[PDB]
């Protein structure tokens, strides 16, 4: 049981690392959109220029929801919200012990 | 001007990537010819559309549908011609912004 629990907790570490790596690029995209917004508040730009930058903004949110709805570890979606605090769909646990109830729960909120 | 317009028409008609013409409008929004579809993703339905608008001389209003090139032979018709290539430049800049947004999104997708 101890060997199997060590393997299981290593698997859980892999899952956590995958989720964090997936969140990294979404964070970077959000920072890019914030930079665009800051550079867009100036009054020198006209309506057409703001539409042009809004094109990039639309592409960036499209990418964000693409990562949200396409991130996958083991043919299961993580960032959709299936493991949130109020997850009505399912709950997932990390059995990290050699006994009947030695387990723990991890929460992954919605990231759409 | 006629030489330059013919050069633009040649660029639109001859530009291609992999024996697929791009600027003719085969990948445009309202086109039954074909549709661009990248496959950024390791599963069945992770495809994304790419839109490239027709960039011929009729699209840029540099020549009428009858084939009459934008003429500057008189001062009166040269003065109002500036609006035509202003609109053409606006179209070109908008398409370039769309392509840059696609480039940024694809770079983020590859990094992820």
């Amino acid at each position: 049981g101890l060997r199997q629990a060590e393997r299981n907790t290593e698997d859980g570490m892999s899952l956590i690392q995958t989720t964090e790596g997936f969140l990294q690029e979404s964070n970077d995209i959000i920072q890019r959109i914030r930079t665009l917004a800051i550079q867009s508040s100036n009054g020198i730009y006209t309506e057409e220029d703001r539409q042009m930058i809004q094109v990039e903004v639309s592409q960036l949110i499209d990418e964000v929801d693409r990562i949200a709805s396409q991130a996958e570890f083991n043919k299961m979606n993580l960032l959709q919200g299936d493991f949130a605090r109020g997850s009505r769909a399912t709950s997932m646990w990390f059995h990290i012990g050699p006994n009947m109830h030695q387990r723990e729960r991890v929460f992954i909120a919605t990231m759409t | 001007v006629s030489q330059l317009i013919d050069e633009v028409d040649r660029i639109a008609s001859q530009a291609e990537f992999n024996k697929m013409n791009l600027l003719q409008g085969d990948f445009a929004r309202g086109s039954r010819a074909t549709s661009m579809w990248f496959h950024i993703g390791p599963n069945m339905h992770q495809r994304e559309r790419v839109f490239i608008a027709t960039m011929t001389a009729r699209s840029l209003n540099l020549k009428g549908q009858s084939g009459e090139l934008l003429s500057l032979s008189t001062a009166d018709k040269s003065n109002d011609a500036i609006g035509t290539l202003d609109a053409a430049l606006t179209r070109i800049s908008k398409q370039r912004a769309n392509l840059g947004a696609y480039f940024n999104r694809l770079e983020h997708a590859a990094k992820g």
